[PDB]
């Protein structure tokens, strides 16, 4: 449940 | 009557789509090359989907109210809608002339055979073509197309949503914008039952999403296929 790429693209 | 607020929403979403959809398809040169029981089209189409995910996130971030959600809720909404918005936005390149997604060039023109060569089966592909044909036949105004994509992303019933009341409040503002747009700006006979037909496309998308995830799980369970995916695809669709 770590979404670092999504989190990063979301800002 | 389309309120000032509703006209503003439409203008934001049209701009957002402009900023995240490149009708020249220039970036396709960057993907691993298409090759036409080997899944010869998997590298190319995985790269295309990975690129498209990045575009869908960029669009979502500009939907009025999306940034007011928690990071957790934004993530749930994007993970659960990504393949549905990619299917919707792909309708722009879809042509009923030969039932293919035509992205500017023969190398980047995808038919049912190409999709099967990325590992998907008729269980997905037949209803996917029927969806593309039915959506294309609605001849949506660009305004309706971008509203439908936004409503798809901001869905309060997605699994794992926490603040379902706020998601629903954002979606209701977009749904009422769309219903009022159709009534005020879409002339008959094209407007006949158009809102209900658009909501039906959202139900069709849930079925396509469930089948895609079933086939994605089957294909990505084989490590040789997972090696050809991208890190973003694995994060969004699962590992
Ligand atoms: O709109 C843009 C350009 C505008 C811009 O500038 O953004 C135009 O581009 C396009 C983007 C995507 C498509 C599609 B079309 B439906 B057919 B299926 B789905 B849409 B996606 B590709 B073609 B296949 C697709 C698909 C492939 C691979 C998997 C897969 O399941 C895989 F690979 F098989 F495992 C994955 F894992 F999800 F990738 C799933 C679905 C066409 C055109």
């Amino acid at each position: 449940k770590n979404h670092p790429m999504l989190m990063n693209l979301l800002k | 009557k389309l309120s000032e607020e509703q006209q503003h929403i439409i203008a934001i979403l049209l701009d957002a789509h402009h900023k995240t959809y490149d009708p020249t398809y220039a970036d396709f040169r960057d993907f691993r090359p298409p090759v036409r029981s080997p899944l010869s089209m998997l590298p190319h189409l995985a790269d295309l989907v990975s690129y498209s995910i990045q575009k869908v996130i960029g669009f979502a971030k500009m939907i009025p109210g999306f940034r007011d959600l928690t990071s957790d809720d934004q993530i749930v909404l994007l993970k659960s809608s990504a393949i549905e918005v990619i299917m919707l936005r792909s309708n722009q390149s879809f042509t009923m002339d030969d039932m293919s997604w035509d992205c500017g060039s023969q190398d980047y023109k995808y038919d049912v055979t190409d999709v099967s060569k990325a590992g998907h089966t008729l269980e997905l592909i037949e209803p996917l073509i029927k969806f593309q044909v039915g959506l294309k036949k609605l001849n949506l105004h660009e305004e309706e197309h971008v509203l439908l994509m936004a409503i798809c992303i901001v869905s309060p019933d997605r699994p794992g949503v926490q603040d379902a009341k706020l998601v629903e409040a954002i979606q209701d503002r977009l749904s009422n914008t769309l219903q009022t747009y159709i009534r005020c700006r879409h002339p008959p006979p094209g407007s006949h039952q158009l809102y209900a037909k658009m909501i039906q496309k959202l139900a069709d998308l849930r079925s396509l999403n469930e089948e895609h995830s079933k086939q994605y799980r089957s294909l990505s369970f084989q490590p040789e296929n997972s090696m050809k995916l991208t890190p973003l695809v694995l994060e969004v669709f699962g590992n």
